[PDB]
């Protein structure tokens, strides 16, 4: 059987607005060498921040780091902005031959120094209502609320982030239970409220 | 005499974003006497691992060069461009059909949370809109994108 | 007597929810003691009070914990082991002030959640 794997050393990057750059480690967990290709996308995953090196070889079982650097750019100062860092590991009768590659993407959260505190301080501040046949979260904080666990009426809802000062609509009971993911990639404590 | 001092020590503990993939080949594909290949043949079994519990089926996207939404396209290597399509599907906890995005779209089922630990997906044959597949080697180069929560 | 702390590299959770042993969590710098003070007159204590170990706890209400040990080095790179909650596992400290490494042992139980872990640490220096 064929084996693939790419490990990023963190699961999100908190990029302090206007910082020179941040380092993130990349690990080739496989028995073979790979090309590591790193790309940044906008919040819509359409193709400001620079990744160095944009492409480089990583030997078997080896670990290296990327530098993510902000060069220029203007962002809001009243809220986080979101990009994505994608790290792709590029490996070296009808018969079928399929080759795969893992593209491992994590959130790059651009955080103004003007914002006070962190998401876990505000995680309880989400409110909920049902409207249009959907569960609707409202996020009054300036932080992306990256839900990692969501339950409505005891049923699992697949998570999604709630953008700052905005809403998200989940598909489909009074009680909503949620946990956000903290800056370090850990699942935070459980909160509950009934829908309005 | 005993002297004392005190400090508060804070430690940052981080979770990495680990993503693994195992591909197990299925049986070779045999052409029937009318020249068709069968439908729903197990071409192969993909096992996605490494991800954090809460990872969803819409945050996984298999893409290929043909870019046909919902289908992976396999192409002959003889220069004649014979193609067949395949779908990628799996089972959830209540044993219902689910799928990841394939070229940006789900073929079947509702958005779901992936099984804890790992999730098996099955590459299954649909067929060819052309028909008349020649014997030969058919290939696809597939990227698997996982957008971590 | 003075006690400062410099953070090391973040701790990476392993696939099994545990951490690796012997990681440099950070460095405690102890200053101000008398000429000739040895390591048996140094006792580092914390709320958990686990002999030999400093105990770190998450701030998420779930009480994840991991233990660490406190080890310094003398001029020949031999281990200096001060008391931690009253126990070891005797060396003269460096003149002036002495670095002691906080080194990982492991989780206390179950998988750890990523986040910030704290410990309120006290040092008592005897025979002063």
């Amino acid at each position: 059987s064929k084996e693939y794997g790419v490990t990023i050393g963190e699961s999100r990057i908190i990029y302090p607005l206007d910082a020179a750059g941040v380092m993130v480690s990349v690990k080739n967990t496989q028995d073979y060498p790979v090309l590591i290709q790193s790309r940044i996308y906008d919040e819509n995953k359409e193709k400001p921040f620079v990744v160095t090196p944009p492409l480089f070889r990583l030997d078997a079982k080896q670990q290296n780091s990327l530098r993510i650097a902000q060069a220029g750019g203007v962002f809001p100062r009243d809220k986080e902005s979101l990009k994505w860092l994608c790290v792709k590991g590029i490996p070296p009768d009808v018969g079928v031959f399929v080759q795969f590659a893992i593209n491992n993407c994590i959130k790059l959260l651009v955080r103004p120094n003007e914002l006070k505190g962190t998401p876990i301080q505000f995680a309880e501040n989400l409110s909920w209502k049902v409207d249009g046949g959907k569960l609707i979260a409202e996020n009054p904080s300036p932080f992306y609320m990256n839900i990692g666990e969501l339950t409505f009426g005891g049923k699992s809802i697949p998570s999604h982030y709630i953008p700052p000062k905005s809403t998200w609509a989940f598909d489909l009971a009074r009680n909503v239970s949620w946990r956000i993911i903290n800056d370090q990639g850990g699942l935070d404590r459980l909160y509950s409220k009934n829908v309005t | 005499a005993d002297l004392t001092a005190s400090t508060t020590v804070t430690v940052t503990v981080v979770e990495p974003a680990r993503i693994t993939l195992t591909y197990k080949e299925g049986a070779p594909i045999t052409i029937m006497d009318n020249g068709n290949i069968d439908t729903e043949l197990l071409v192969g079994t993909l096992t996605l691992g490494g991800y954090k519990t809460g990872t969803t089926s819409t945050s996984v996207n298999f893409t290929d060069a043909a870019g046909d939404p919902m289908y992976l396209t396999f192409t002959s290597q003889d220069g004649n461009n014979h193609q067949f399509t395949t779908k990628v599907i799996g089972k959830d906890s209540r044993d219902f059909d689910i799928s990841p995005k394939v070229n940006g779209e789900n073929l079947v089922g509702d958005d779901v949370v992936l099984a804890t630990g790992s999730q098996d997906f099955f590459v299954r044959s649909i067929g060819s809109k052309g028909g008349k597949l020649a014997a030969g080697k058919y290939t696809d180069a597939v990227t698997v994108t996982v957008s971590n929560q």
